[PDB]
């Protein structure tokens, strides 16, 4: 019941082993490997988008 | 594996085209690019935004209360303490969770205990190893109040047993609230007729912890002083907001003191001179 | 100024001759008492390490029939301060025009050695000057006031990163908060 | 061009010919609740035209040394027909909104507002260990005002500007849904905004879902000629209300 | 057998256990209005559950020497809930109803009552070139009551059983959507009312749709030693309920 | 009454003129003092929150020849306390008749801002009202006895839960058991 | 993964099925459903009847006796302690257990002891750690009559041995009635002509613990105090019962003082007053 | 000789691993995942059953 996944490396120049041991889900480890995002709701938040080469209130 | 954005390179221009004339009246961010304006180079950049997340940046263990209890006194309340829970009065954790209005995390406890004898006649003894017990309470149940009270059985309620020398106790707590998410901020009343308190109070209701020593009436007073660290883990977070600048002043209100907003200069333009 | 409102105002009005400086501070997002306590000055106050560009917005609040022209310029170190609109033009610049289109972006490019600067502030990784400058003066129309007020923003672009966490220098307690 | 704007909800229709664009709330426009997401048992009441529609709150009037304005908004349409009625008949409400702000001037005019739109804005008190009666916090479609100093009234918000009510840094306030209303550009300004809440359904009195904020950072100012009088009037249209647990009217 | 019967109209229930029937109107049941004869252009407001529900109006002690009561119905429930509110903001009203009227009594009590449902009751008054004041045609949830001689009060209705306030026979009242409470039988009187009216819809002050009426012919009777307290219980539920045209609160 | 078993009987006859009020308690199932003792009362003590419906059951223990009607009223709060049956009728109720099926069940649908409410007592999380009230009288014929009595039953419906376990309230022991 | 029902949207009715009339004078319990008297909606219910099973309402360790001895006195029964084995003189595990009739589950045993030195003359010793001894004796063995009698040995005899500081002793125990479940209430007598004990202390018959300190007799007195903690795990139960209203008295009998049914609360109708 | 089953989670939004140790049944750890139920022999415990729309003792 064990998985393999990539450490954190640098660039330009690993598969560490866990296995969960308790049996509820709020004994996990911490999820430090979510490196998504998207901006779209905090910038850009508006209707009818602007294309940002056009004056845009034009 | 999420880098960040390229430079790609541009050219010289003249056009029509406008990106950096904009109107932030809309409530709209711009969103130019360096490549926009002056002529860049073409630049395989290979930062991560890795340490920067909501959970790397809030999963870190952090004081949040100190507790001191004795070993024998006169008086039967100094003998043990409690302490009703939250996460409102230790202003480095507090000013980190009001980033935003709504959490959702688990928890991770560990508490560090120490003894240090008090000063008395006869300090020259041999004592045994302390252990102490921590007893949570979820909301609702019976109150001890003394050490040697019948309470203090944990039949149900969740406690610890620590042994002096070792290491530190830790358990996991997953999420406990009854609503979606913790509120950090509640608008509004407890009574419907928009009285009683107004504040995050109502929403607390967490429970409180107790802590006493196993052992008993010792012939030497012994000062135990145990400190609680809080680690959110598992963090989900909603609806951010500007950080505090004012310094906080109680647990239960948001009440301040009107603050000025930055650092003066004393000049507006900047010089060669002595800046 | 800090204790009102008027802090954000940039007082900018009809000049004598041209070529006067309007306001001006150092590109430091965490040290510089100007954007000390902006949002991207908290965020990277519990920060050590940034890198990558920043944008900056500057909104003109004035009357619809008042004109102006202004130079907005940025200067790498290595020399001192531009002491004048001739060694300001000779930076990253850009000459932005009053008219329909209300606010103009400066969008700083990260010109550095390394790849990183501190948000404390040391003399080795220093990042240069905004600085602000009348390329013409603001020419106004009978019965309308002279006097205006320029704003200014800040945020980070598509690049931006920052690397290790500390505590924020900003958090003072003394005692705890019954 | 795209600066003009119609809107119609219900029996009720603007026309703007100065607007900017529309901002919706963090991307998401106002839903009903569904099936997966509540919580009570029973049927829902869903009237949709007696009640999304547009109600105009009290003008305001904005001089050269005025600092600003709030409304807190499920409380400000206590009085507003068959909205505040089944209000007052229901236990649990959900809605959003759509804040429309007016202001008009001249081309000789100058000034620029602040419109924002904060959820869960938990505001001081003018005495640290005091408390705040709830005459000062709202006031139904009457607008209270900050002031530019300390302020320390007996039993009221700590009323300054440059915090907020709120103990932030008052230029920091933009993360929320936010627009301007410039005097040179703009004549109105629009805001959709969604349910933001951490619960599916709450009590419309009990609870302050947001706190509309109008703050002048550029200040008014005019000729020894142009008109003096400027008001600036709100109107807004609460969007998908629906409401559970009928029972007799009263608050307490 | 088929005496049990159980109605659901929202969130209340009546179970009854010595019903006999159901007249359902003219063999109409109560639906809403079509495009086809819809007259008014806006968008109505269907609640359907804040409002189609039962509501249960005053109990009235039915002596021995009793003689009839009758209620004004769409004005009786004028103070009840969500339905007198919706018809206190709009202009424009239309619904069906259920009536159900309870009286119970043992196997040693004897009498019989007719439930009768009469559309456009319009009543004669006391004095002949007199006006009728309006709390003595409808009273709201409290009930008026027929003499059993000629009343000749001032400013009322002509009070005889025998006319029942309208100049007919009472044994001839039949032509109505009726029931009888036999009590030797009987327990419950269930009786569905379409809209019936000259115009598709009507305002719900002005007119008064129809008038139900509880007049015993077999006078209650009993022994010595039973219960001499008897109510008579009237529970009423619109169905179909939708309201047009939105205004402020008030009549006049 | 409780020093007997005359706390199970709910005291009913025939009225003056109509309309009274019954009996009444509050739906707290574990605070409230009317169903602390009962067996969901007793489970629902081992535990600190409950969701789900809740059946009310009531037998009518009365003579074979007597009849009457009541009605059986559900309130959610934010109100008070109905005063009358014009009030009461304004919630989820049901007019029950007395026939031969001697029982009636009032199921008290699940109205909640939450998914779960307290079992102690708080003011977040209220409940409601339980009420009862004559419809039409009690008509009994002669030689038979007026007063009758009322049997009252609860239990939980098909989507009922329970998640905190706690200790019981009602546990008062001092010493051992020698 | 099994979730509680949902609740099935229904509409207006108007017909001889009634499901809110019923005869509960049968003994059944009406399945009403609240989309039978009202219009409800459609729910998707996402709730689990998880922490309600007779496992994890059971399955909590509970203290269930206290037991004292020392480890130096003139007399030779107070440096040796005993007791006989049952779980009914605590009343929070003995009213858990008493929800059913027949019980059959394995017993998880941990032990927590704690060292007090007594007050004395001579407390400024150097006392090494103390190791204590925890004899189980079936029913039947050999009774140890002091701390140095020769039945300590344990030879056949389960035992455990602690050192102080360590974590506490914990050891499983299987299902060991003569019978196919554990009978929380035994309606009986003894002897077959119906005279003798009545209840359940015929079937008690479990064994009885033996406690002592292995070491000597030290030159200070030492009170040590452990506690037994029972966790009843792999459980079944069966045919319930009403739990107890009324205050226990002995651990032998069943009887009690009568009790009132519950709080009284001087009115009968409740009203928007003072209530 | 190892067993994988899945963790209690919440809803709308695991596989632990499990080896036993000792050679008895009585050393395993607590069944704590039987969230069955029949309330069949409580409610209903009747012969001739109720159809819950008929009158039922009719
Ligand atoms: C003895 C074993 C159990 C230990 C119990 C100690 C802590 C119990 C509560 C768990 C942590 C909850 C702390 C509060 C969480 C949120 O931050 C606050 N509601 C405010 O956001
Ligand atoms: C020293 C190692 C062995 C430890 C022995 C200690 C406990 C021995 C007995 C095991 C537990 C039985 C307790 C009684 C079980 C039932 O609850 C009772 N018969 C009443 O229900």
């Amino acid at each position: 019941g064990a998985q393999v996944s990539t450490q954190k490396t640098g660039a330009h120049e690993i598969h560490y082993t866990n296995i969960n041991y308790y049996k509820d889900a709020a004994s996990n480890s911490a999820n430090r490997q979510d490196f998504t995002q998207d901006p779209g709701k905090f910038t850009e938040p508006v209707k009818d988008i602007m294309v940002k080469s056009l004056p845009a209130l034009n | 594996v999420v880098r960040v954005a390229d430079t790609m390179p541009s050219g010289p221009s003249n056009s029509e085209s406008i990106p950096a004339l904009t109107a932030a009246e809309t409530g709209h961010t711009s969103q130019v690019v360096p490549s926009d304006t002056i002529q860049t180079r073409h630049v395989r950049n290979f930062h991560v935004r890795s340490e920067s997340s909501v959970e790397n940046f809030l999963s870190r263990s952090a004081c949040v209360y100190i507790v001191e209890y004795k070993t024998r006194d006169d008086t039967p309340d100094k003998m043990y303490d409690s302490w009703v829970i939250n996460t409102r009065q230790v202003a480095q954790l507090r000013r980190k969770l009001e980033f935003f209005t709504y959490v959702r995390f688990d928890v991770e406890v560990t508490f560090v205990i120490t003894s240090v004898q008090d000063d008395s006649t006869r300090q020259n003894t041999d004592t045994p190893a302390l252990t102490h017990q921590i007893m949570y309470v979820p909301p609702g149940g019976p109150i001890p109040q003394a050490v040697d009270d019948y309470n203090w059985q944990t039949s149900t309620n969740p406690s610890v047993f620590w042994t002096e020398g070792n290491a530190p106790p830790r358990m996991s707590i997953p999420f406990m609230s009854v609503g979606n998410a913790y509120s950090n901020f509640y608008d509004g009343w407890s009574h419907f007729s928009q009285t009683g308190v107004y504040g995050f109070n109502t929403l607390n209701n967490m429970g409180k912890l107790y802590f006493r020593h196993v052992n008993d009436k010792t012939i030497s007073p012994i000062t135990s002083k145990v400190r609680i660290y809080f680690k959110p883990k598992h963090v989900k977070a909603w609806v951010p907001r500007p950080p505090r600048l004012c310094e906080y002043t109680h647990k239960d209100n948001v009440d301040f003191e009107p603050k000025g907003v930055t650092t003066s200069r004393t000049q507006l333009t900047i010089s060669n001179s002595t800046h | 100024n800090v204790n009102s409102l008027e802090a954000y105002r940039i007082p900018v009005h009809s000049v004598t001759e041209t070529g006067a400086q309007v306001f001006g501070f150092t590109l430091q997002p965490g040290a510089d008492t100007v954007m000390e306590r902006t949002l991207l000055g908290e965020i990277l106050n519990y920060y050590a390490n940034w890198s990558g560009s920043i944008k900056l917005t500057f909104m003109y609040c004035g009357s619809a029939m008042a004109t102006g022209k202004f130079l907005l310029a940025y200067s790498p170190p290595g020399a001192g301060v531009p002491k004048n609109r001739r060694e300001a033009m000779l930076g990253t610049h850009i000459i932005w025009d009053i008219g329909l289109q209300s606010s103009c972006v400066l969008c700083v490019p990260w010109i550095s050695q390394t790849h990183y600067r501190f948000v404390s502030k040391d003399i080795y990784t220093d990042a240069g000057f905004i600085t602000c400058w009348y390329q013409t003066s603001i020419v106004v129309p009978a019965e309308v006031q002279n006097q205006s007020v320029i704003l200014c923003f800040v945020s980070a672009c598509n690049d931006f990163s920052v690397r290790l966490l500390r505590d924020s220098p900003f958090v003072r307690q003394t005692a705890f908060y019954q | 061009s795209d600066r003009v704007r119609s809107i119609t909800l219900g029996n009720s229709t603007i026309t703007t010919q100065e607007s900017a664009n529309v901002v919706v709330g963090y991307g998401v426009w106002p839903d009903y609740l569904s099936d997966e997401e509540a919580t009570a048992e029973d049927q829902p009441t869903q009237p949709d035209v007696a009640t999304c529609r547009f109600y105009t709150l009290d003008s305001v009037s904005w001089m050269k040394e005025s600092q600003g304005w709030w409304w807190k908004f499920p409380d400000a349409l206590r009085d507003m027909g068959l909205f505040g009625q089944n209000m007052q008949y229901h236990y649990l409400g959900r809605s959003g909104y759509t804040i429309h702000v007016q202001c008009n001037a001249s081309k000789f005019h100058q000034g620029c507002l602040l419109v924002v739109c904060v959820p869960e804005a938990e505001m001081g008190a003018a005495n640290i260990n005091e408390k705040i009666n709830r005459e000062h916090l709202s006031n139904g479609e009457v607008a209270n005002t900050f002031s530019g100093t300390k302020s320390s009234n007996t039993n009221d918000v700590q009323q300054a500007v440059f915090n907020a009510g709120m103990g932030v840094a008052v230029g920091n306030l933009t993360i929320f849904p936010h627009q301007w209303i410039n005097l040179r550009t703009n004549n109105c300004a629009t805001i959709v905004m969604p349910y933001i809440n951490s619960v599916p359904m709450d009590n419309m009195f009990r609870h302050y879902n947001f706190t509309l904020m109008i703050i002048p950072f550029a200040k008014l100012d005019y000729a020894a000629g142009s008109s003096t009088y400027i008001p600036i009037t709100v109107t807004v249209a609460p969007m998908c209300a629906e409401y559970n647990g009928l029972r007799l009217a009263g608050h307490q």
